[PDB]
């Protein structure tokens, strides 16, 4: 039993036709205080596979080491490590969930929140979540943390359902993702403007996009707004 | 002669001989044969009686869905090493939700007959495996021998008179790998191939024992009435 | 709840003129229960008395304890051991249980049969050792002790006079302790003989 | 590997014997001659020192006679030090009695308790056995006086007069001729000093090379005290019985 | 269990012991012995939580019949006081102790003397005239100090006992329903089927 | 010396083919395996006629529908039955069920070789485990100290073994009943034993899927002798 | 502090007919006021004609089945391809929950199948591995809005025969697999009105002698 | 710890370390076992080449297991202690378990089971002692008489001796002893027991040891004088 | 939320040992079972009684029948109703303090004992008597007992009587009820006397009986 120390917020996700777009801002907080403006929460294994993961950062950093590690030693005597035998988003997640559930049964659990989107051999888009209880869900949406309340009620306007997955473009997915990250940064007091986004392609493969900003903000409307109530100055 | 009480002593020519040894009781066990396609794999043994009365001993082990064995040597020492494979194939789906690749099951059963060579107290598996599968890189068929050492073949034999399978195997070398989608040819050439490792006896209803697996066929043993079909 | 204030007790160590003097109460209950005045709280090994207050159950052992190592002590060494090596195995067996102490408040009484030097020593529960010239108090009523000592006692008193001295400071401590009383014992120690002497006091 | 080397300390021979206790039993056979007499109003333990010399300081010294407690001594034969092991133990053991029952340890309760670590030796942990054979003196109130022997097999067995160490077929011999049942311990200590003097292998019997003790109830009143004898009281006894 | 007695007279231990077993709301038995022979001339009673009173009594019953068979021999019941304080000592410090209060009643045969021995679940013992466990001394204590002599016979330590459970049936809140009697003397041990 | 895990050229463990000859020295032990039930029957062998022959135990119940008979150092198969009526009662208290008749027999095998320097050293006595389930039917298995266990329509160990297999080869078809099952064991123990077969230093038993493993009574096996001499008188 | 378990809601509804046996559960999974997944499957094949699912806290649950699952395969191994008959299969699962008694599965579970005799059965189990052969059985969240129509519906409970005036008990006849799933379908959609953890979909899986059968249904996603 | 397999098999199938341990036991002093038709009598032989003991205090042949069980050995003395003692345990455990003591035959194959371990157990050689086990089960009117030996098999016997010429003592009870008809009383079933000791004791003074147990836990050794009487008795009859 | 509650009582008589025992567990308010079987059938000799934990009854008396399995096999001889009550207890005493809940009757008709009943509980209670009765409805099932059992009572009227006890509880415990089942044990083994549902055999015994005039019916 521990508690979260410097941590992250949000991790947001969902499918598209051709595959799965994940996204993260680059804050590590420290209670009350935005502590750390340059840490990434988005990390890839491959060229196949992306892992958000949000809570606790000294587990991030540990988890992000068992990955690098996993690559390591999946190309151990394996001529086909960068083909038919090269790591799967589905053995990657199912290894992470393992850990996950272990450490929980021995009541020291990594404090985290991870979702694994990639795309797997035969083209199927992969998205599932994984948390500090060991807790695993799949959806054509998810999200963690604040993004959980906000960004997935805008997220599933989009693809509500299995069957709007096809009908979802790549342009349209990222436009309401980028929307959901604007959104997060409004009203989450542990949010911030910078942030990372990662498309995963069948046909475009992996797609890292680093330092993007929320944009296009309104706050004009605020100089109107005087008092709470009464007052008219 | 001096250098052969434990397995923990080279000989002066640099010999291992109780592995040598070892090596010899594979070559007095039944003769098994294993042969593969570029879509199926196939073993075939022909199993051993102690009499009459007695039944015929079982020489292959399912490992998985989409892998196992045969044997040739002593059983027990078989039934460790495949309870061992089951459990790898069985971590591997657990853990990473990932079906064990045939030569990396190859190189953990080299490791775990290695560490019996080198230790005093212990001693060297007395049985040699012929492990076939389907998995992501397509069909294979590997050769372990109790020295440690594991080869990925097209075909092969072991067992007495394993010599005259072999050498059937290796002039129809171009014929059976091109045996693509078609499993009842492919047992076929094997059944054919142990038929020349055969004396005196042959090939029976509770004799002969098959197995295969291919791309849309798990690992499935037969024996009985099965396999007369073949006969 | 508190294991020094169950069974009630009290032990006091005097020095006199080549003497020592070591005195204790007979009483053992179960909180307000009387159950026996007959609990000597003095034993001796050899020559060196030990006077043990505290948890009953603790005392027993202890002695037993102190029994064990200095009947060892004494087929080893050919000799009795004696105050001042004594007074270190105690400090150096309470404390080895540190984190799970014995609920005693030992205290050490003897003559060096060597040196003739009078000796007597207390300890706390964990085994630190308080090395007085002048006298030694431990139990439920160590305050009511501390008061008569302190007034009572001058140094270089004769075995006698020292004597009661010592019978005073017990009785009227224990007087004023619901837990301490029901009968009480003084051994008076000089070099080569020992006086035993049974009080007579109020029992209640 | 390490079986080599293995001289298998724990088997059975053909004939059904422990090859190492046999062996040790022959070390035991050579050295000093220890002799136990038990009495009706006692028990006396006499024991030879093995050629010793003129500047080994001896009212220090002790290598026979051992103390295992109040009640109860030894008489030791053989490697001395393997003896000192298992008296430590036999030490041990009678205070652990002690603090269980509060009363002392009867006589065999201890000697059986040292025979079975023996016996252990001989059956498993590839070990050598102990060189030792001891003649136990004790005193309880259930058996009264009591004489026992146990040598590296860890076998016992009790006794009225026994020697152990060197020429004890002789030596067994003469007690058997002299030894009478109501035989007083002024008598028994006469027994044991003329039994040494004749089976000793030294030209003359001296208090220089003697360890002699007592366990009499000749104690002031029902009691009972050990007498480990000092050199001048072992000269003074050997005038006395007339030897010097 | 509750209410454990015991009294030592000129050649005998006599203790008495509650019949009533409660669970709770229910008394479940009306009958029961809380107590285990050790040696022909050596009984103990016991009184503390269930389950612990009857796995330690047997425990050290079976310990105390080992020692018999192994040394042909009876311990005397001042070394198997010795024995069972040892043992509750050993048990307070442990991880999970024995919560159970026993008193030994035995008769000597080499001094030819009865002895009553007191021990309380700390391993505190006391040899006592007459002794109890838990709230049964409240009571009867008062009437022991007044009637009680050494050179009392064994009627006369069984009727100062009637008076004792009657004060206890009178003043205690607990119905115990009744007392097992039992007497320790050098012909062994018996019980009193009327009382 | 040498490893008790020891090769030899021939590609044999030492130990166990050591044991094997231990095994040969022992009384000799027949089943016969049938449609109606399997058969278990033992030759007792008293060294002396003082021993009371009842207390022999050679033949010996694991389960209701499994039984045993053993043949060599007999000492050797009490911790072996012990740990089939232990694998037998656990498999029952896991999955509500009978274990089946070979998987028994690989459980105990699988102690065979769990030696080395785990036991000192292999076992020196063989076992005919013979039993009843609702997949395999009534079957016969035949456990050695290797490790190895093989089905067995008839099987013989002990003494006698080869004498009495030979004779088991020619006796044995696929129809035979229960009752000329029993006086066929009879009828063979009769043969390769040393004294005359009676019902004191001879024992018969069998397995049935109604009754289940039962040890038959000396009147009720003294009556089968009676029923044998008087066929054999017949031609 | 630490807090080792959870709730993703979700209800399960086990019944057993005279030749076939269904084992239904909606695809809701939740924390707290959020919705995790619309779908996420809870019943599951776990082969030899053996259906399961473990509700409660779903980490839990994922692991019981998972092992289960796994012993399905080593009894094949072990006991020579022979089919894990579904009362071998209760008493199983008893030793895999009996063995976390001090530390346990957070669930509910109920497996489903036919016995011996080709008859439908269900069996129910609580956390630590206490079970029972049941006809029918709803566990989870809306288990108390589902039973107490199941008793009435599927046993007739407190339903006599007109004219007689509670003299005479209303028969208990046999339901066909139709029949069954029409009660399902309205214990799940009666539910669902009343239960903000149930909803999105109802998924069910049939199981008879030719094998095992999949039922997909909407459900109200409110 | 040391694991060294000190008991294995030889070429011919033989456990010489178990064979060795028997000779062991040949030369053990003579003990002899006798059930009657109400009681079992143990004798066993004390040689003569040690006087000067204290019989007081000297440890006996026969060994109270139990209150209603007796054991006698011949082989090595010391390990026959550490058998008697995890026999006393089990006894006693066997009680506070079962609620009941144990039969004569339980005993027995505990004994034996522990003679067995030490067979086949790394580290530690077989026990070279052989016994003879006797007594009563609880509630039982039947005598019971069981053997041991250091291989760990044991078995029932109407009578049977162990030790030093217990082949010329076998001998003798075979032809003395009937099955259909044996010892009626304790007085017969004593003597069949000190004749068969007899034929091998030498003197019939000291040498000889007897101990009856009959049923519900009625165990009795005899003394010098006793044993004496039967001496006397049966030579008198025998100067005919 | 454990189930909790129950009735359940075994008497010893003249023809063996009655056990009655009611069938309903209930997760607090919640009514989860009214079919449970709270008669354990350890072997078909040897019978047991579930009240307290559910599992730990279940998978502990399933257990004891293996070890008594396992004695009667290694001494050819049926195990004690002593022994084997003894086996549980012991058992339980080793997990004392882990928290198990076992409160259950161990019946049994053996030769040497005759017909026996060992109450065992999870805090290391073992106790023989001659009438048990645990559970939240144990209360008014004594009542029923104490005024009406005798040695000498037939197998019909002692059935009966066990049948009328439970009813008892039923009614006014909260927590008890659904249905009655019945075991008579003898000698030979133990026999079934059915599954009683509690709603129609409340008012059976009303008008039967006069009974329950306090109820309208
Ligand atoms: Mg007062
Ligand atoms: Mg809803």
């Amino acid at each position: 039993t521990q508690q979260p120390i410097v941590t992250g917020t949000s991790v947001i996700s969902m499918k598209y036709d051709n595959g799965v777009i994940i996204a993260a801002d680059n804050l590590g907080s420290y209670g009350s205080l935005l502590r750390f403006n340059g840490v990434e929460r988005l990390i890839p294994v491959g060229d196949n596979t992306v892992v958000g993961i949000s809570g606790d950062i000294s587990d991030m950093q540990h988890i992000e080491r068992l990955l690098k590690d996993l690559v390591t030693e999946n190309a151990y005597d394996n001529p086909l490590a960068d083909a038919e035998e090269a790591l799967e988003p589905s053995y990657i997640f199912e290894y992470l969930a393992t850990v996950m559930y272990q450490r929980r049964s021995k009541m020291n659990p990594l404090w985290n929140a991870i979702i694994v989107a990639g795309v797997q051999s035969n083209g199927d888009q992969f998205l599932r979540y994984v948390n500090l209880l060991g807790v695993t869900y799949s959806s054509p949406t998810l999200a963690t943390g604040f993004g959980a309340h906000m960004a997935n009620p805008l997220l599933r306007k989009v693809v509500d359902r299995e069957s709007d997955i096809p009908k979802t473009t790549v342009q349209v997915a990222e436009e309401a993702i980028v929307n959901a990250m604007r959104v997060l940064y409004y009203r989450d007091a542990r949010s911030s403007r910078n942030f990372s986004l990662a498309i995963i392609d069948k046909n475009t493969g992996l797609t890292f996009k680093k330092n993007l900003q929320v944009e296009n903000m309104k706050w004009d409307f605020a100089k109107d707004i005087k008092g709470y109530g009464t007052q008219k100055i | 002669n001096n250098y052969d009480g434990d397995t923990v002593t080279f000989s002066p020519t640099g010999r291992l001989f109780q592995v040598e040894y070892a090596l010899e009781a594979i070559k007095q066990g039944s003769v098994t044969v294993g042969l593969r396609s570029n879509t199926h794999a196939v073993l075939v043994a022909l199993k051993r009686n102690a009499d009459e009365l007695s039944s015929y001993q079982k020489k292959i082990i399912k490992c998985d869905e989409h892998m196992g064995l045969s044997l040739a040597g002593l059983a027990p020492d078989a039934r460790v090493l495949s309870n061992y494979l089951r459990q790898q194939c069985n971590y591997s789906s657990l853990v990473f939700n990932r079906k064990l690749a045939v030569e990396r099951a190859g190189h953990l059963l080299c490791d775990k007959a290695q560490k019996n060579t080198q230790s005093y107290g212990g001693r060297p598996y007395g049985v040699g495996l012929l492990i076939i599968g389907y998995d992501k890189s397509g069909a294979h068929l590997l050769e372990f021998q109790p020295s440690g050492n594991v080869t990925e073949l097209y075909g092969t034999a072991i067992g007495a008179r394993s010599q005259g399978a072999k050498t059937y195997l290796e002039r129809t070398l171009d014929t059976f790998i091109k045996i693509d989608g078609n499993p009842d040819e492919l047992i076929k050439a094997g059944v054919e191939a142990i038929s020349q490792s055969l004396r005196d006896e042959s090939l029976t209803v509770d004799n002969l024992s098959i197995a295969i697996v291919g791309k849309d066929t798990p690992f499935t043993i037969y024996d009985g009435e099965a396999v007369a079909k073949y006969i | 709840s508190d294991p020094s204030s169950i069974n009630g007790g009290i032990v006091v160590a005097m020095t006199g003129k080549d003497c020592v003097a070591i005195a204790c109460d007979l009483r053992l209950g179960s909180q307000s229960l009387g159950v026996s005045n007959k609990f000597e709280k003095i034993f001796h090994y050899g020559h060196v008395f030990l006077g043990i207050t505290g948890l009953a159950t603790d005392v027993t052992t202890l002695n037993e304890m102190f029994r064990y190592k200095t009947n060892l002590y004494k087929l080893k060494e050919e000799r009795a051991i004696e105050p001042e090596t004594f007074t270190q195995l105690v400090s150096s067996s309470l404390y080895e249980r540190r984190f799970g102490p014995y609920f005693v408040g030992p205290v050490v009484a003897g003559i060096n049969s060597k040196s003739g030097k009078p000796f007597i020593a207390g300890f706390d529960l964990i085994g630190c050792i308080d090395e007085a010239k002048d006298f030694i108090v431990s139990g439920t009523a160590s305050d009511q002790l501390f008061g008569m000592c302190e007034s009572l006692y001058e140094p270089n008193l004769e075995p006698e006079d020292l004597f009661e001295t010592i019978s005073q400071a017990l009785l009227n401590a224990a007087d004023r302790d619901a837990l301490s009383g029901w009968g009480a014992v003084v051994y008076i120690i000089k070099k080569d003989e020992v006086v035993k002497r049974y009080l007579k006091m109020r029992q209640d | 590997g390490s079986r080599r080397y293995d001289s298998r300390t724990t088997i059975f021979s053909p004939e059904g014997r422990l090859y190492q206790v046999e062996y040790a039993l022959e070390s035991i056979s050579h050295a000093g001659t220890a002799i136990g007499i038990m009495a009706s109003d006692g028990i006396v333990l006499a024991a030879e020192r093995k050629v010793t010399s003129t500047l080994l300081e001896q009212d220090t010294s002790t290598e026979k006679l051992y103390k295992l407690n109040d009640k109860i001594a030894v008489a030791v034969a053989g490697l001395t030090a393997d003896a000192e092991i298992l008296i430590n133990t036999a030490r041990i053991h009678a205070q652990n009695y002690l603090k269980t029952y509060n009363e002392d340890i009867p006589v065999e309760i201890l000697v059986r308790r040292l025979s079975d670590i023996k016996q252990g030796y001989t059956q498993h942990g590839g070990l050598r056995p102990f060189g030792v054979s001891f003649i136990y003196a004790g005193y309880d109130d259930r058996y009264g006086y009591q004489l026992y022997t146990s040598n590296p097999s860890g076998n016992y067995t009790g006794w009225k007069a026994i020697s152990v160490g060197a020429n004890t077929s002789a030596a067994q011999t003469l007690l058997q001729m002299d030894y009478k049942d109501d035989m007083k311990v002024d008598d028994a200590i006469e027994l044991a000093l003329k039994t040494l003097s004749k089976t000793t292998d030294s030209s003359a019997l001296t208090y220089d090379r003697l360890e002699f003790a007592t366990i009499r109830k000749g104690a002031n009143d029902g009691e009972v005290y050990q007498k480990i004898f000092k050199p001048q009281e072992i000269k003074d006894i050997l005038v006395k019985t007339g030897i010097t | 269990m509750d209410i454990i007695l015991g009294i030592r007279v000129q050649d005998s231990v006599i203790l008495a012991s509650s019949k009533a077993v409660t669970r709770g709301i229910s008394v479940l038995k009306d009958s029961d012995d809380k107590t285990r022979q050790l040696s022909p001339h050596t009984l103990m009673s016991f009184a503390g939580e269930a389950g612990d009173t009857v796995q330690f009594a047997e425990y050290i019953q079976a310990n105390i019949q080992l020692y018999s068979i192994r040394e042909d021999y009876e311990l005397s019941p001042q070394a198997v006081s010795s024995f069972v304080r040892q043992e509750l000592a050993k048990s307070i410090r442990s991880r999970r102790p024995y919560q159970v209060n026993v008193l030994i009643g035995g008769y000597d045969k080499k001094k030819n003397k009865p002895e009553l021995y007191q021990i309380d679940y700390l391993g505190t013992k006391v040899e006592l005239p007459y002794g109890a466990h838990g709230y049964s001394g409240f009571y009867t204590f008062s009437l022991l100090d007044h009637h009680y002599r050494p050179d009392m016979t064994t009627e006369e330590g069984l009727d100062l006992l009637k008076l004792c459970v009657q004060e206890l049936e009178k003043r205690m809140p607990m119905d115990f329903k009744g007392v097992i009697v039992k007497i320790v003397d050098k012909d062994g041990i018996r019980q009193v089927d009327d009382f | 010396d040498r490893g008790v895990s020891t090769f030899s050229p021939e590609g044999r463990l030492f130990q166990v083919e050591y044991s094997l000859e231990a095994i040969k020295l022992g009384s000799t032990a027949i089943g016969i395996a049938t449609k109606e039930g399997v058969v278990l029957g033992v030759e007792k062998r008293a060294t002396s006629p003082l021993l009371e022959s009842d207390s022999i135990e050679k033949i010996v119940e694991i389960d209701r529908h499994i039984g045993c008979a053993m043949s060599g150092l007999t000492a050797d198969a009490r911790s072996m039955i012990e740990h089939a009526r232990t694998a037998a009662v656990t498999h029952n208290l896991y999955y509500d069920e009978d274990i089946n008749v070979e998987s028994l027999t690989q459980s105990v095998c699988d102690l065979a070789l769990r030696f080395g320097e785990l036991m000192s050293r292999p076992f020196g006595v063989a076992l005919l485990i013979a039993g009843h389930d609702a997949d395999d039917g009534y079957q016969l298995f035949h456990a050695e100290p290797s490790g190895t266990f093989y089905r067995y329509n008839a099987k013989a160990i002990g003494s006698g073994s080869e004498g009495a297999q030979a004779e088991l080869l020619n006796e044995w078809h696929s129809s035979l009943t229960l009752k000329e099952a029993e006086l066929l064991v009879l009828k063979i123990l009769k043969q390769v034993m040393e004294e005359k077969l009676d019902e004191n230093n001879a024992q018969l038993s069998c397995i049935t899927k109604q009754d289940g493993f039962k040890i038959y009574d000396n009147e009720k096996t003294a009556e089968l002798i009676k029923e044998l001499k008087e066929k054999e008188a017949a031609e | 502090q630490f807090n080792p378990y959870g709730d993703n809601g979700g209800t399960i509804l086990g019944i057993a007919g005279e030749d076939f046996a269904v084992l239904a559960g909606d695809t809701r999974n939740i924390t707290d006021y959020s919705i995790n997944s619309r779908y996420e499957p809870k019943v599951f094949d776990c082969g030899d004609n053996i259906v399961m699912s473990a509700n409660g806290f779903a980490a839990d649950g994922d692991a019981l089945v998972k092992r289960f699952k796994n012993s399905v395969k080593w009894y094949h191994f072990d006991h020579n391809d022979k089919k894990l008959s579904i009362n071998s299969a209760a008493r199983n699962i008893q030793h895999l929950l009996y063995g976390k008694r001090f530390f346990p599965y957070y669930v509910h579970t109920i497996i489903a199948g036919l016995d011996e005799d080709g008859k439908g059965a269900v069996y129910s189990f609580d956390p630590v591995g206490s079970y029972e052969r049941e006809q029918c059985r709803a566990g989870g969240a809306a288990a108390s809005l589902i039973m107490p129509f199941l008793d009435n519906q599927v046993n007739f409970k407190n339903q006599y025969e007109p004219g007689t005036n509670g003299k005479v008990k209303k028969p208990l006849k046999y339901l066909s697999v139709e029949e069954v799933i029409k009660l399902v379908r309205d214990s799940f959609t009666s539910a669902t009105e009343r239960h903000i953890q149930v909803g999105d979909g109802l998924e069910i899986l049939i199981v008879t002698k030719d094998g095992v059968r999949k039922e997909f249904y909407e459900l109200k996603r409110d | 710890g040391y694991d060294r397999a000190l008991s294995i098999f030889s070429p011919d199938g033989h456990i010489f370390q178990v064979e060795y341990a028997l000779e062991a036991v040949k030369r053990g002093t003579c003990a002899v076992g006798v059930k009657g038709k109400n009681c079992v009598v143990l004798g066993c032989e004390r040689r003569s080449t040690l006087k000067l003991q204290d019989t007081r205090i000297t440890p006996s042949k026969v060994s109270k297991i139990d209150s209603h069980v007796v054991l006698s050995f011949s082989g090595l003395n010391a390990d026959s202690r550490i058998l008697i003692e995890k026999a006393r345990v089990e006894a006693q455990s066997h009680r506070l378990t079962l609620e009941d003591p144990v039969t004569v035959e339980y005993l027995t194959r505990y004994v034996a089971g522990v003679q067995q371990r030490y067979t086949q157990s790394g580290g530690v050689r077989p026990f070279g002692v052989s016994t003879l086990i006797a007594g009563f089960d609880p509630r039982d009117d039947e005598p019971k008489l069981y053997q041991t030996e250091p291989s760990g098999i044991y078995s029932s016997w109407s009578a049977q001796t162990i030790g030093r010429n217990s082949k010329t003592v076998r001998e003798f009870l075979e032809k003395n002893y009937d099955r259909k008809e044996p010892p009626a009383t304790v007085e017969e079933c004593v003597k069949l027991t000190v004749r068969s000791l007899l034929e091998v004791v030498q003197t019939g003074a000291k040498n000889i040891e007897i101990t009856v147990v009959k049923p519900d836990s009625d165990i009795v050794a005899l003394s010098s004088e006793e044993i004496n009487q039967y001496v006397t008795q049966i030579e008198q009859e025998k100067q005919e | 939320k454990i189930a909790h509650g129950a009735t359940t009582l075994a008497f010893r008589f003249q023809g063996g040992i009655i056990v009655a025992v009611d069938s309903r567990a209930t997760a607090g308010n919640w009514v989860a079972s009214q079919t449970v079987k709270k008669v354990i059938e350890i072997n078909p000799f040897l019978l047991g009684t579930m009240a307290g934990g559910a599992a730990d009854c279940q998978f502990w008396e399933t257990w004891l029948g293996s070890q008594c399995r396992l004695h009667e096999l290694r001494e050819k001889e049926r195990i004690s109703v002593a022994a084997a009550s003894r086996i549980l207890s012991n058992l339980v005493y080793q997990y004392k303090g882990a928290g198990l809940s076992m409160g259950t009757m161990i019946c049994g008709y053996t030769r040497k004992e005759g017909p026996t009943i060992y109450y065992v509980d999870s805090d290391g209670t073992r106790l023989k008597g001659d009438i048990f009765c645990v559970g939240s409805g144990q209360t008014f099932a004594y009542g029923v007992l104490d005024s009406n059992y005798k040695w000498d009572l037939s197998v019909e009227d002692a059935l009966y009587l066990g049948k009328r006890s439970i009813l008892a509880a039923a009614h006014r415990d909260a927590y008890s009820g659904g249905s009655v089942n019945l075991y008579h044990v003898t000698e030979d083994g133990w026999i079934y006397h059915g599954n009683h549902d509690v709603g129609e055999l409340f008012w059976k015994v009303k008008e039967e009986e006069g009974s329950f005039n306090n109820v309208i019916g």
